[PDB]
């Protein structure tokens, strides 16, 4: 609040304007980064109420209705594990809307495959989507169909191990 | 990476201090519902599509390419056999045509 | 107002139904990328002292 200091600071010209403009550019750049990463879909997709995906379990990654924040258990664990002229501007997207964007992406990639990323969301059964992915890596569809229960069990076990590893490693 | 949709090709254009890419992409449109199955059960054998997907318009089963609706008769030339019908979950019963069958029939 | 993320779309997922496209659109989109800047050189002695 010193007026003499500001009068002497005016002799140095537009340094303060350059610093403010650089910080403003960084601040809008953070929002642009979040917009580029998470807002890659313009349709908010939802999973069906019945979670019949041919034995595949997505409860650890789908949003929990019991939680007020509408986050997944993995996302809830991730949010729990992160702990003079200065102002902090709030982010343009709140954590709830970023969680909603991830929920839309998860619903699209579960119910529609990769079709929603290239155009309209075309529904496909998940054991057929998995078979298409198997054909993408050069493994025949029959291998997926014959061993669908084992692959679903392995996927659920791996997702649980992911949650345990995140909960057990600082 | 090269536009929204399935990328076909791209064109470069010069711009002042920059480049403009015209991305020509393929977007699917006018989608239609069909009843689908993982495999076709015929003669105690499971048939799986070589490159397409089994679809049904309500009464008849066909095989079509995944990114465009072009129904074709389910034959031995566009399907492959692996195992019996007891393992695949959701296998349905339908006939599988054989192109060689009218040749020895006649 | 509070922003709307996108128009709501519920995909009709079921265990035995698929959606197959019957048509297509050839879509051309623009992507603008900067390549270079103006090449500037400053005579340090002339700028500071003339
Ligand atoms: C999907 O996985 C979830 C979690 O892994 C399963 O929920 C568990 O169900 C058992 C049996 O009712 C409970 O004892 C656990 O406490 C539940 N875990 C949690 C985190 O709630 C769920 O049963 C699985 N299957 C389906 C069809 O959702
Ligand atoms: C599903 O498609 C098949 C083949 O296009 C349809 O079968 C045809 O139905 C017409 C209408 O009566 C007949 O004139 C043709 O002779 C049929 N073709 C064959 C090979 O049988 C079938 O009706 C369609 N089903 C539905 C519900 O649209
Ligand atoms: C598809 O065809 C198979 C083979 O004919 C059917 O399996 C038969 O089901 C009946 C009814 O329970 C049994 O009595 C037969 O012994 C079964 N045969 C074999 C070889 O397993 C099957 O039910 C048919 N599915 C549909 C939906 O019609
Ligand atoms: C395929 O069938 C589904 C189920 O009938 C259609 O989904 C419905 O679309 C209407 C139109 O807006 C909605 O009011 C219903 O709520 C939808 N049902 C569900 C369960 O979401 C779907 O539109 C059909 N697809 C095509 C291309 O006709
Ligand atoms: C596929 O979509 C194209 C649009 O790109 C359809 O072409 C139009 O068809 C109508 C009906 O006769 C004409 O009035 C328009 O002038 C056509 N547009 C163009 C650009 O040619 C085409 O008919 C659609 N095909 C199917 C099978 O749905
Ligand atoms: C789909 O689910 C129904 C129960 O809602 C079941 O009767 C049917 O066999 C299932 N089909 C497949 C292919 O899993």
């Amino acid at each position: 609040d010193s007026t003499e200091c500001s009068n002497l600071l005016l002799q140095y010209g537009s340094f303060c304007t350059q610093l403010n403009r650089a910080l403003t550019g960084i601040a809008v750049e953070q929002d642009k980064n979040t917009q580029e990463v998470f807002a890659q879909v313009k349709q908010i997709y939802k999973t069906p109420p019945i979670k019949d995906f041919g034995g595949f379990n997505f409860s650890q990654i789908l949003p929990d209705p019991s939680k007020p924040s509408k986050r997944s258990p993995i996302e809830d664990l991730l949010f729990n594990k992160v702990t003079n002229g200065l102002t902090v501007l709030p982010p343009l997207l709140t954590d709830e809307m970023i969680a909603q964007y991830t929920s839309a992406l998860l619903a699209g990639t579960i119910t529609s495959g990769w079709t929603f990323g290239a155009g309209p969301a075309l529904q496909i059964p998940f054991p057929m989507q998995m078979a298409y992915r198997f054909n993408g890596i050069g493994v025949t569809q029959n291998v997926l169909y014959e061993n669908q229960k084992l692959i679903a069990n392995q996927f659920n076990s791996a997702i649980g191990k992911i949650q345990d590893s995140l909960s057990s490693t600082p | 990476f090269c536009g929204k949709g399935y990328h076909l090709m791209s064109f470069p254009q010069s711009a002042p201090h920059g480049v403009v890419f015209l991305h020509v992409t393929y977007v699917p449109a006018q989608e239609k519902n069909f009843t689908t199955a993982p495999a076709i059960c015929h003669d105690g054998k499971a048939h799986f599509p070589r490159e397409g997907v089994f679809v049904s318009n309500g009464t008849h089963w066909f095989v079509t390419q995944r990114n465009f609706y072009e129904p074709q008769i389910i034959t031995t030339d566009n399907t492959f056999v692996s195992g019996n019908c007891d393992v695949v979950i959701g296998i349905v019963n339908n006939t599988v045509y054989d192109p060689l069958q009218p040749e020895l029939d006649s | 107002y509070t922003m709307s993320l996108g128009a709501e779309n519920s995909v009709a997922y079921s265990n035995n139904s698929i959606a197959i496209p019957t048509n297509f659109t050839i879509s051309v989109t623009t992507e603008i990328l900067p390549v270079s800047m103006t090449k500037t050189s400053v005579d340090c002695t002339m700028y500071i002292c003339g």
